[PDB]
């Protein structure tokens, strides 16, 4: 390849931010969480 | 043999936790503002997903600059929140 040297990318600033948003919210990112079809309409507390 | 990274991102993640909490506390009472920002993240995650779906060769329509400018236009009056936000993309880092 052009760069066969594979390197993990832990340095993702948005990732821990959006993950934190995902944790501190009922994660309503239209992302199938778990058993989440009609469980949360306005979200949890 | 580990090599799986035992030291994850702790401080910036904990800062993010507090920041998201701070976002709520900052504009507590105005859902539209916080939701709009949340949709920004939602949109970027979508774009990032779509980009990496093509391996990463395909660039998304939402750029970091775009995002930040949207956030700055999103949260007005209180720049203190944006000041906190600056740590999630510090100009000092290349």
């Amino acid at each position: 390849s052009n760069a066969d040297y594979v390197q993990p990318q832990l340095r993702r600033p948005f990732e821990l931010l959006i993950a934190a948003a995902m944790e501190r919210n009922p994660t309503q990112f239209q992302l199938p969480n778990e058993l989440t079809c009609t469980t949360a309409l306005p979200g949890s507390s | 043999s580990n090599a799986s990274l035992q030291n994850n991102q702790p401080v910036e993640f904990n800062h993010a936790i507090n920041y998201v909490n701070k976002i709520k506390n900052r504009f507590q009472g105005q859902p539209d503002i916080y939701k709009a920002f949340l949709e920004i993240l939602h949109t970027y995650q979508k774009e990032q997903r779509n980009a990496k779906e093509a391996g990463g060769n395909y660039t998304p329509a939402l750029t970091e600059q775009e995002v930040y400018a949207q956030v700055a236009r999103l949260f007005k009056n209180q720049e203190d929140l944006l000041s906190e936000f600056g740590q999630f993309l510090p100009d000092a880092n290349s």
